[PDB]
């Protein structure tokens, strides 16, 4: 897995 | 609609106070229904939508890989297949209500860059997450629509923001995840990594303290995908 | 029922997956479910039942908590009372769930201290929650309630459960709760603590090291409880 | 607020 935009 | 009857400021309030109490169920149906009152939503409204959706589908996505899991290991009765298929759906129900809120009417009504930047990202996103599930030609064709999507995005990104723009920077980030873990591109997504993260070094001279801070942790997130992937 | 037409075995074998994703809505839904079979839960199902409802009400408690204090500083439009009437109604109906698993037919058929005695504990605990939200009269008749099945509760665990036994002490931990808590008696509480503490300190000399370990986990709570209460 | 039994 890789890291995408946090969710907030 | 069941938030028909409800003044949109008070949906928008309510929304507020359902992230504050971490009700992201409640928040997404909030902000649902502002959404179909029709209006075009302002930037602190367009981060509430997709806030409210990126938990909720977050969730979803956690359990399903639990789930799957599961099941891949139980392929080394029916009722973990059918319990991961029950989330999928409700999943792909989700992504479904999201893409047609984008289609019914936001991204058509969204003339500025920041807004059709913003709403196009959100359509390759919640594409992205119905890659994650999906099985064969049907794969093909939502890889192709989140890309697509991605494209118009990065194009018009491009054009008319900064390389730090933080909305750009996370579509950058989003499309480079895509290519690494949907499309089997994982040169291509190392490419925009980099490429992305060092037009933005050499724009974040041109931002103030608040800027520059919004700016790098989204840039933080590009170099610890490179560190995964190289 | 939507669980009817699926077999008790297979709505066992899924509140253990949900467990294992963190679905915890869809975890208490199941085990509803199996409980509506009609016959009897063996200890490993009683502790599914309590760990979905726990943390489906566990969340809702959180929310309203936030809400309230919200609302109460605005005390200090309707949006803010209405999303918290919201989310307390949602809290009842759920408590309300729960009791009525307990009274049909749970607890009529439960003859062994063990389930007696965890049904009892279970029914106090559901009680107490409708208390930490009602207000005026229903509040007292709530509180009495609470009590009351804590109090049988007690009654059962003391004649026929040694002092260790960790239902017993996570009883005695919940009624000390209910007493600092909801009932205005601290000194209850304390004196409920610490004579459950001392009782089970004397009794830890009979225990194999894995009981042992379940006991003192308790334990430590009770001790908690009195560092902040004293 | 008080420690109650935890969740599970
Ligand atoms: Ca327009
Ligand atoms: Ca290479
Ligand atoms: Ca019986
Ligand atoms: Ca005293
Ligand atoms: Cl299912
Ligand atoms: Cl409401
Ligand atoms: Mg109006
Ligand atoms: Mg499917
Ligand atoms: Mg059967
Ligand atoms: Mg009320």
């Amino acid at each position: 897995r890789s890291f995408s935009e946090p969710f907030g | 609609g069941a938030m028909g009857s409800m003044e949109r400021a008070s949906l928008i309030q309510k929304a507020k106070l359902a992230e504050q109490a971490e009700r992201y169920e409640d928040m997404a149906a909030f902000m649902k229904g502002a959404v179909e009152k029709g209006e075009e939503l302002s930037c602190e409204e367009r981060n509430l939508l997709s806030v409210a959706y990126k938990n909720v589908v977050g969730g979803q996505r956690a359990a399903w890989r639990v789930l799957s899991s599961i099941e891949q290991k139980s392929n080394e009765g029916p009722e973990v297949r059918e319990y991961r298929e029950k989330v999928e759906t409700e999943l792909q129900g989700v992504c479904d209500t999201v893409l047609g809120l984008l289609d019914s009417h936001l991204i058509k009504e969204a003339g500025d860059a920041e807004s059709r930047v913003f709403y196009l990202k959100m359509k390759g996103d919640y594409y992205r997450y119905l890659a994650e599930v999906a099985t064969g030609d049907d794969k093909k064709r939502i890889i192709d629509s989140a890309r697509s999507a991605y494209q118009e995005a990065m194009d018009i990104s491009k054009k008319e923001m900064p390389p730090t723009n933080p909305i750009r920077l996370g579509l950058a980030l989003n499309f480079s995840v895509f290519h690494y873990e949907i499309a089997n591109s994982p040169e291509e997504a190392i490419s925009l990594a980099k490429t992305t993260f060092d037009e933005a070094m050499a724009d974040l001279h041109t931002l103030s303290e608040d800027s520059y801070k919004d700016s790098t942790l989204i840039m933080q997130l590009l170099r610890d995908n490179l560190t995964l992937w190289t």
